[PDB]
RNA sequence: AUGCCCCGAAACCCCCGGGCUACACGCGCGCUACAAUGGGCGGGACAAUGGGACCCGACCCCGAAAGGGGAAGGGAAUCCCCUAAACCCGCCCUCAGUUCGGAUCGCGGGCUGCAACUCGCCCGCGUGAAGCUGGAAUCCCUAGUACCCGCGUGUCAUCAUCGCGC
RNA sequence: UUAAUUGGAUUCAACGCCGGGAACCUCACCGGGGGCGACGGCAGGAUGAAGGCCAGGCUGAAGGUCUUGCCGGACGCGCCGAG
């Protein structure tokens, strides 16, 4: 029993490059300024961090 | 020559650097240029409420403001040790160069 | 009437060269052929080779459903994989320039049945 | 995130290949059109919002187009994306399934990507399918709004008939 | 319809929605291949335990397994609990 499988496979592009750093998602991930969140996550941490809903 | 570029998110504390360098050139007697005030960069995100895709989708807009300020002054020993003893707040960014 | 490619005899693309072919081929074949195979298609190739020079009486199978056929290997059968099995095809002289997976379909021809129950309103 | 239930060497974890892209048919929201309140050809004008590091790339050479080689500058009020279209002038077409309409296939040339057949986008030539204004019914809109016209960005190695904005 | 054509949502408030423009990945579906049981116990074990390999067979391709031997020197999924 090796353990060269069970490992990622190196990906450099795609859907499975990107993942959330707080969710571990792999679809909507904004990359706006490098943010690297999910959708969810930035809805859910915008007002902490410095963004603001002026109008 | 000695230009500044000073960064922040906050106005109050752009002020403040901005101020305490006018102050330091005053007192030393170094003639200064006016603040510059750049164009502030506003970062808008733009994301869907809801986390499902039921419901009417609604959208909200979260912005971040950063403001930006120019200085340009003539160097000298004095003037800029005082300068590089500034107190450059946590939530400002300061950068010098010379010309 | 004799089999010719471009004006090439079948005996002619044996003695010409990956470049040449290339060449008779159409864009999306020569930048293939241009790029390299990958190196499940170098096994496939050695393997075909093998076959060719008679010590590789084994059938042939693989999954390279990106394979562009080549006249080296005209006259042999290889099963390519569609998903489910692997479908013999018999390699003729004129699937030359062609991938080798479409002719291994992996769909299945469809026969309509009466509409259901909420086909309409 | 989490209670309960369940698999627990399988429902756990990785590798290739296929599918989510099928297609007698019903429906929603849209694009293109059914032409003169126009199509084609040459010429003349005017923006804004935003983005840029394995990134944007001016500028020169090569090519008929797609595109290919070198490469200044730019971590940005300094460089670039970026000399928009609708519009205006001059010529052809003159009410015709047509110089309208651009579906559908053939051949050939490229780009991205480890990989383009299932199942990508672009380009030259060739053919030219319904459609000649639409029943019942039904939708949005009160001022720089509605209608028309293009562009930025999110998705991105490539791909925008889409969302959010100009 | 198929092997699958993975699922959620059905009046306003489902159907360019799940930011869902899916070649690989995403992936949850389908054919096949391979691979993990922390931590306690039961046997075999240092005169031999996990684990690794040069050549080749099986294989779509793979010390994944198998013929050829050789490194490794302390462990133990072949079983009971738990994870
Ligand atoms: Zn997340």
């Amino acid at each position: 029993a090796k353990a060269d499988y069970n490992k990622r496979k190196p990906r450099k592009f795609g859907k499975g490059a990107r993942r959330c750093i707080r969710c571990g998602q792999y679809g909507p991930i904004i990359r706006i300024q490098g943010l690297m969140l999910c959708r969810h996550c930035f809805r859910e941490v915008a007002p902490k961090l410095g963004f603001r809903k002026y109008e | 020559k000695a230009r500044i570029k000073i960064a922040s998110t906050n106005v109050r504390s752009l002020d403040e650097v901005a101020n305490q360098i006018k102050q330091i050139a005053e007192r030393t007697g170094v003639r200064m240029s006016g603040p510059i005030p750049l164009p502030t960069k506003r970062i808008r995100i733009t994301t869907r409420k809801s986390p499902d895709g039921e419901g009417s989708a609604t959208f909200d807009r979260w912005e971040l403001r950063v403001h930006k300020r120019l200085i340009d002054i003539e160097a000298d020993e004095r003037a800029m040790r005082q300068i590089m003893r500034i107190r450059v707040p946590e939530d400002v960014t300061i950068e010098i160069e010379l010309i | 009437k004799e089999f010719r490619y471009r004006g090439y005899t079948l005996e002619q693309l044996m003695n010409m060269s990956l470049e040449e072919l290339a060449r008779l081929f159409p864009a999306r074949q020569r930048r293939s052929l241009k790029r390299g195979l990958t190196p499940e298609q170098k096994k496939l190739l050695r393997k075909i080779r093998l076959a060719k020079k008679g010590k590789y009486k084994k059938p042939i199978r693989t999954h390279c459903r990106d394979m562009i056929i080549l006249p080296e290997m005209v006259g042999l059968t290889i099963y390519v994989h569609n998903g489910k099995e692997f479908v013999p095809v018999e390699i003729k002289p004129e699937m030359i320039g062609h991938y080798l997976g479409e002719f291994a379909p992996t769909r299945k021809k469809v026969e309509h049945g009466a509409p259901g129950v909420g086909a309409t309103r």
